[PDB]
């Protein structure tokens, strides 16, 4: 009658990979928006050791300082 | 937030000071030093604000900033590659589903009771 | 992860400012001006990097969603092949015995 070792299948539709995971995860409108900021940055300034700054970031007395160093005007 | 506005103001002040100091300044040279001190203070305030906020960033963002480009294109690329992965997953899912359906209906005649029990249990 | 980078950038900028201030009085006017404008350009690069970071700081959600979705599929991908491998392994060895 019953086959050997039948059991209960899981809950009908739990979390799968067959759902639309983005729309369930409330990320739809960002994608529908999305589908240079240096340029964005460029608009604010002029253009966009840049070799040196990256190296510094790779690893990761204001009044007194002014008084200490004097630079000739001409 | 106020940190971004402070950084933009400091950058504008530095640009104005550079424009003033590009030629020979007939006035006193302490204005550039004062602007640099104000920029350093604003940078310290921004660093304190960032330490309080505790933003976590990966490395790929760092090498993406290194070239110089807005993150909107990167988010678009991430969205499109995730959508492509979702579409191919949907494709494999529907192919295995239709393969299951065709093998079920193809051999419906081998044992009618087994198919009846399978449809009843589902 | 940005706190250490911010602290390192602040330390590097402070060291560069101190070095430029010390070098300016010894060097001539033109060399001092060139060093100051180069330091200003480097600080501007640091500022725009910080601006890009703080602009992406609120745009860290969708990338995380895409990454976790890709990982889920990848994590799942190891599982289907493993099951297939087990079936393949059984036919080759278990059946023979």
């Amino acid at each position: 009658g019953p086959f050997y070792l039948m059991r209960e299948l899981p809950g009908s539709t739990e979390l799968t990979g067959s759902t639309n995971l983005i729309t369930h995860y409330n990320l739809e409108q960002a994608y529908n928006k999305f589908c240079d900021l240096p340029g964005m940055i460029d608009l604010p300034g002029s253009h966009d050791r840049s070799l040196i700054e990256k190296p510094p970031i790779l690893s990761s007395g204001t009044m007194l300082a002014g008084f200490r160093l004097h630079t000739g005007p001409l | 937030h106020l940190e971004e506005h402070l950084e933009k103001f400091v950058e504008n002040i530095r640009q104005l000071g550079i424009i003033v100091s590009d030629f020979q300044p007939s006035s006193q040279a302490g204005l550039n030093q004062k602007l640099n001190f104000i920029v350093t203070g604003l940078q310290d305030i921004d660093k304190c604000r960032q330490q309080l906020h505790d933003i976590t960033v990966p490395l790929e963002v760092f090498e993406y900033i290194d070239q110089g480009r807005n993150p909107q294109l990167y988010t678009k690329e991430c969205l499109e590659r995730a959508l492509a992965k979702n579409e191919q997953v949907k494709g494999k899912i529907d192919t295995m589903k239709k393969f299951k359906s065709l093998l079920i209906q193809e051999l419906s005649k081998v044992f009618p009771e087994d198919m009846a029990k399978y449809r009843s249990i589902r | 992860r940005l706190s250490t980078l911010i602290e390192f950038l602040l330390h590097r900028a402070y060291s560069e400012l101190m070095v430029l201030t010390d070098l300016l009085p010894r060097k001539s006017d033109v060399e001092r001006k060139i060093e100051i404008v180069q330091f200003a350009s480097r600080t501007r690069q640091l500022f725009v990097r910080l601006l890009a970071l703080v602009k992406w700081a609120n745009n860290a959600g969708k990338v995380e969603k895409c990454a976790m979705i890709s990982s889920f599929l990848d994590q799942q991908a190891i599982l289907f092949v493993d099951t297939a491998d087990r079936l393949a392994s059984l036919a080759r060895d278990a059946l023979v015995h």
